[PDB]
């Protein structure tokens, strides 16, 4: 891309039929880190005192 | 054109780490960040900016190089079949578990989803196994289970009339091809808590899931070798979706097809003679 | 033809290209992607998940106390419960945790570091505990007069089971180097000192065990990252595997 | 020229290649395409076709005979008439069928199937079947009893000649394999049994024949379908044809 | 379209050197552009047209050949490791200061931060070095600091799972390819006035800041060589930022990592007889 | 595949390409760039500076000495001081000045040249200078009545301790050759010649250091500039650096 | 550019993913030689006497 | 540079590539075309020009008489004047022909062939001829009654000299094969015959040549096209021309 | 990668090639274009002016003298003074002019020529002269009655001291050969014949020089143009140039 | 031309200078039978007589 700082920007151009053929995708999906760092029914805000 | 725009896929990796605010001291009984319980299985929640008076820092580093595409989204050793020059043919079982880089990578995840790029190098050889001259064509033929195998170099099977091959010479470029997620199942799976049959629990068919295994590649020159052959097979992992992150193997791998362990010496790190000292 | 001019880097094959490829089963539609819970976009998700040290890491210890720290009835003050050289390389008792892990295929990092600790004793049992962090240009702390000009917290025993010592990305430089490579001096990108003091005593009523522990928990902030792949070393092997 | 870089797979020959190459004769007009009945675009469309069973595989039956299951009449109640292990691959019964020899060419199979069976006795000769699919996990089912818990049809002669047990699609995965490959533990897709009772009997008038036949069928549902094409294990040769 | 758009940078060199405007005579007390203080620190202000009775020149000279792009824009040799027999194993310390003419152009500059183009040139030949045939591929394996080194040609850590390798052809094109700014600081240093390491003064390592080191790249011929290989490694040095020019290198290099030199005759151009005369 | 056609130049690599090429590590996510003072995009920034020039370069000088131009009270009249050819090539004075070193890696130079001049005598120290730029075809100016004939100012010492000479660009061609080749001829691109001379006199008052010196300074002017790179002469190695 | 005179313009495409594998730039930057000619806190302008 | 894969067939040399190619001469400026009467754009119209059979090939004929077909004074009712196989390949009479050397450089065709016939007796020589066209499935046809059965005109000699027997294109399939290769079975594509008959007889004035001559001519119909070129058989060289 | 096919001609090097080719200097700014008199952009711009034949070139005359056909005083009427094949190519006159020379370096040529003759008498010498050029078919001319049958200038001397005779494109074809070379019959392209004659005498008054010159020159018209280039015959060398 | 019937359907791409470099043509010109077959002043309709 030329260069924004660490924004890789890239046109992943596929020539053939599948789209098993293609290279690597470079986009960053979404973090939910949560499902494993808070993974409790009731939300503990951090001021919080977490038993009781 | 439109019809080209199909073809291409603008992807963008900018998602950036996290930033820090400034804060200031707090004196009070209203907030204790600190205090945590470690029993409820949450990871602690507390932050920089509540413990110590942190200045502003504006967030510039990317985290790409840890997606699980990039984590994997290259190419390692999986098959180092030799074709001796008595029979001139060889063959590989394809799976992930000869040699243990990828496999420990992979061992991060319960099920996992990809297409794959093989790359075969082909390097021939003597006896005393010094680089020699050898130009001769080969024949990577995909053999599905159910699939006769060929038993010969000049076996009728290699035809490959319905068996996908691949041919290319052993001083010419790579071999290289792309495979699409083959499993019937919706995912991969990296372990198996389970047997391979039902009315059977022999050992050797426990964490045996016969759905991620495809078959085999089977291997010849097109005509009889005069030196032995050597293909190294590697397998870039793309187009990645994972789920289900585990302990990753700590103990060295023993076994192709199970978990089999030494586990003589308790212990991973290494030890020291007292604990509050180095 | 098209006239062309192919030039260097023909035909070589690199590990990390990034091109497409022909298909060899073009016309093959796989199964679905069905919902599966958990899943993994970025193996930092995994890095913020705390995961227990291997602290009690003296020689001679196996197997699962290697998980707990020691904590007793001092019979003088301020004495040290523990010392640890902040690394996420070499082979000491981070390098084995699931950020240790994660350090190992990777050449550099940045970013806070929290340790969060679990008192196990009775619940009759009462204790203050200072946990200190002591940025780099010198030694570990002597007594707990010198590791408490560092970064610091006090810890109580008491209902909240747990504390968190948050380790700051305190650093000249953006990133260091995981490794502590000799021949390349990366001692250069020394991290500072972890270290743990009795602030009181551990305190028992009469004929209760006068030894206790702490579970030690490691996990990076959302600040945190990594960079350069590279081999993990204790993931060897001299044959292949049949 | 423009500048190039060839990479790795230049100058292979791969057979599921998809590329255009050069006609070596540019100018040529085919023949028009005249209409011609009965054109086929998917051979999934022969799949949904029925075909005769080779269901009467006894030792020792040879020609025309293998494709017609004896019926008799009964002098013990509940007695079985067939049994078949449920199977795309192998050498068994389904093995030689329109479904069966297209699946030879696949390796991976979903759906439906059904089973048309004609019965072929007199006008005169009466008789009830049960026809069962038990699901895979056990054995095949050792007496009627057992057989109706699972999927079932009652068939009645009269004068519609034939009936239809639909194998419905049960399975814990999208797709299982064709093949029962040994090594690889394809076993791991057993898709059931398929057993064939008396309901009532097989009742005749005086001096009439005391043995019929059914006749079976199998055909596709169009839920079905086939994944990986792979060579044909019975169709070979030891020499090139002169 | 213009998603291609993004892949395109349109740049121009376009850059003039000065004219010259016509003057004419100055008879004054008041203007004295001759008169300069060196003292200050400052260059002199005096410009031709001041000085002299000058015509006018429209400029039509451009700059660019000494832009810091195109003076550090090209290839230089930085590394020729040999690959023998013995182990066909070998392996290049990656920094520019082997050899002399890359490192004496760096050292016009304090801070500079680049991207790489690298560019392996393999060659093969007998023990009396006169040039043979070999044709093999061979292994070139970054090794980053903390990853366990090969130690011989069949070691398993060239499996590569994920240390990044390029396979080439001892007797095909050139291998070649790019990197990043990859230094841990913001650019990368040519001289270091501090110790590698905290409480630590040793000599050896004065001047050395591990930020400007990356690893190595380790050699191997995927079979055991026949002959003997030389690898010649060339950098391309691209995207350059440069800051604090510095005196330049006068005296020859000695050693690979420090500035020691000789120093013995204190001088640098040639010696006459007379300050008068040529 | 598209038809091409490979020309020559296939294959080569060229020191000077200017071709994209594959990145080894391409999810790789650079520090950023921090503001640096004294950021240089071209070498002219460096070329327009001023540096001392190695003028008194008499046999037998050695170290800082050799920055000093000797200056002494004279006992006869108009004599020389300083004679220079004036050249960016070769091994005389100008080569180790920053314009000089940078000349040592082009071919070809072009534009206006200037010197600095500082005297550093005592306070009550006078004296006037002639400083003189002859134009090539003939040899050094022989007296101070041929050397005024040229390009030159008049330099008197006081408050102002420095003077400049502009050497103006004059010159048959819009570039001249650095070097002085001789195979070649580039004698060809003689520049000309710079030489000083007592104008007056220096005078001191009774007891005063009766020499002192000039400090010779060059740098190049805004209309400067260089063409073609080439290898450094005197920057060479025999062996590899370990 | 088929040729203005000392004008090169050169449109650098990149076909690969990182910006860091196209080639060289070709664009003049800025110069401020002032800041290594003119490093002093005041002005002197070419016409006045530099000390005073 | 661009990323590419050269696949199978590079560097291949085909005959009939359809591909541009540097020119060895880019500055030429031929000469102007200019007007020449008869340009030929589709050897088609070649095909559709009458030209004479050599139809009297019988053994011992030599030169221009083997364009007469001998037609004399009969003293027999029905008799036959001429037989011929329809074939544009083979050595018959057609294969010399404008149409049959075409044929020649053509392996496959199709369309309607006319033949016309010019009756050379004197003026006052009458008669009356029979010409049949038969589809194939048999032989030629034994006598004027079995040969009438099929296509074919009845030519009456008078003032206008000559007559037109069209063969249409009658034919299982839309083309045909030129050729009569034996280990091929082309003889599949038999196309019939030709024979002429006389209707009643050629009658003449008292001593008058009581022999005269039809030459035959044929020609393609609009509706006639060739395919694939093949190479001319007689037209061979054991040496290269000197 | 783009999927290609590389074909025939692949890395060959032709010396005519129109394809572009990296600079190995891709940053030179080369020194601006000045303006220059004389600036050509065609060759046939140094065509189209006069140079001088080396017309007289009988056996014996050297140097300077072969640049003057002598003119006499005649004592028989109508004699002949030059005669000239009309030929580009060979070596005789033309060859060695501008013309000559440029069309060494061309195989084919059309347009008109025009041949200028200057008188060198003196100011009192009269005479009459008859310019023909003959086209090709037969000879040259023999006498003066048979030469102006062609093509033909009379040309009286006076003040106007030259005179034309335009030698037109008279030609079956667009193009003629420049050679005549012999195994390839290129005398096919035989161009025809230029001769001169005395029309009356040249007159002197007593004792004048009775001998004067003619100066020939040679050029092409507008309308003239050289196809094909090829090597210059009588450029050659036996060794490398030191 | 991913076929019509009997259309070939082409865009010959010429990639030099010189108009000799381009592909061989593909266009079917103008067919003229009648300067060869019915090369005669006088018209001779199908149906009617030849001679007079
Ligand atoms: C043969 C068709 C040419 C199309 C390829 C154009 C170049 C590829 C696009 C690369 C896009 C990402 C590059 C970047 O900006 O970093
Ligand atoms: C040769 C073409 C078809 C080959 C299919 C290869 C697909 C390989 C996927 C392997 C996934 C399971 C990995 C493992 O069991 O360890
Ligand atoms: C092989 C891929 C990763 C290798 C990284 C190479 C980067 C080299 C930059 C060298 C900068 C410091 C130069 C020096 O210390 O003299
Ligand atoms: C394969 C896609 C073709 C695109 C390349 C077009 C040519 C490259 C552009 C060069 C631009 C600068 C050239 C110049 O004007 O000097
Ligand atoms: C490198 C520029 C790519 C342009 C070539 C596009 C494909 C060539 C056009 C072929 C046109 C006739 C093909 C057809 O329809 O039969």
């Amino acid at each position: 891309g030329a260069q924004g700082g660490s924004t890789i920007n890239y046109n992943n151009i596929n020539y053939y039929s599948h789209a098993a053929s293609a290279a690597q995708n470079k986009q960053d999906f979404t973090q939910d880190p949560s499902k494993f760092t808070q993974p409790i029914a009731d939300v503990i805000k951090e001021t919080a005192v977490p038993l009781k | 054109g439109k019809m080209l725009k199909d073809a291409i896929d603008k992807q963008v990796a900018g998602a950036l780490v996290a930033g820090t605010t400034t804060s200031t001291h707090s004196v009070a009984t209203d907030s204790t960040p600190a205090l945590q319980a470690a029993e409820t299985g949450a990871t602690s929640t507390a932050r920089d900016e509540s413990m110590i008076e942190t200045r502003t820092i504006v967030p510039t580093h990317g985290i790409h190089e840890t997606s699980v595409e990039s984590f994997f989204g290259r190419s390692s050793l999986v098959g180092m079949p030799l074709l001796a020059t008595g029979t001139s043919i060889t063959h590989w079982r394809i799976d992930f578990r000869e040699f243990v880089q990828l496999r420990a990578k992979m061992s991060w995840f319960t099920y996992m989803r990809f297409d794959v790029e093989f790359t075969i190098i082909a390097t021939s050889s003597t006896g005393q196994n010094v680089t020699t001259e050898q130009h001769t064509t080969y024949q990577v033929m995909y053999v599905p289970p159910g699939a006769p195998v060929p038993s010969n170099q000049d076996s009728f099977q290699w035809q490959s009339g319905c068996n996908p091959s691949v041919f290319a010479d052993t001083d010419g470029p790579p071999a290289q091809f792309s495979v699409p997620f083959m499993s019937s199942a919706n995912a991969y799976s990296t372990v198996y808590d389970g047997y391979a049959r039902f009315m059977d629990t022999d050992p050797d068919r426990y964490g045996i899931l016969p759905s991620n295994f495809l078959g085999f590649m089977y291997f010849r020159t097109l005509e009889d070798a005069a030196h032995q052959v050597r293909f190294r097979i590697y397998a870039k992992i793309k187009h990645t979706s994972c789920w289900i992150p585990r302990a990753p193997r700590q103990a060295p791998y023993k076994k192709r097809y199970n978990l089999v362990f030494s586990g003589d010496s308790d212990r991973i790190c290494s030890n020291r003679a007292s604990l509050t000292s180095y | 033809g098209l006239p062309t001019k192919p030039g260097p880097g023909s035909y070589q094959f690199m590990t990390t290209d990034e091109d497409c490829s022909p298909c060899i089963l073009p016309d093959f539609q796989p199964t679905p992607e069905i919902f599966i819970p958990g899943k993994v976009n970025n193996l930092l998700e995994i890095a913020q998940v705390e995961s227990i040290l291997e602290a009690n890491n003296r020689e001679g210890v196996e197997g699962v106390e290697r998980y707990v720290i020691p904590v007793s009835v001092q019979d003088a003050l301020d004495a040290q419960i523990y010392a640890l050289r902040l690394e996420l390389g070499g082979s000491g008792p981070l390098s084995s945790s699931l950020l240790g892990t994660l350090a190992k295929h990777y050449t550099q990092w940045s970013g806070s570091v929290e340790i969060t600790c679990m008192f196990t004793g009775t619940f009759m049992t009462t204790g203050k505990v200072l946990l200190a962090y002591t940025p780099p240009g010198g030694d570990m702390p002597r007594n707990r007069e010198e590791a408490m000009l560092g970064t610091h917290v006090i810890w109580d025993f008491g209902l909240q089971s747990s504390i968190t010592l948050v380790i700051p990305w305190i650093s000249a430089s953006h990133f260091r180097g995981v490794s502590n490579d000799d021949v390349l001096n990366y001692q250069y990108y020394a991290a500072g000192h972890v270290t743990i003091w009795y602030q009181t005593n551990m305190v028992i009523p009469p004929g209760f065990p006068n030894t206790a522990g702490i579970i030690m928990m490691i996990a990076a902030q959302p600040n945190f990252s990594f960079r350069i792949q590279k081999d993990r070393e204790d993931m060897t092997q001299t044959a292949i595997l049949q």
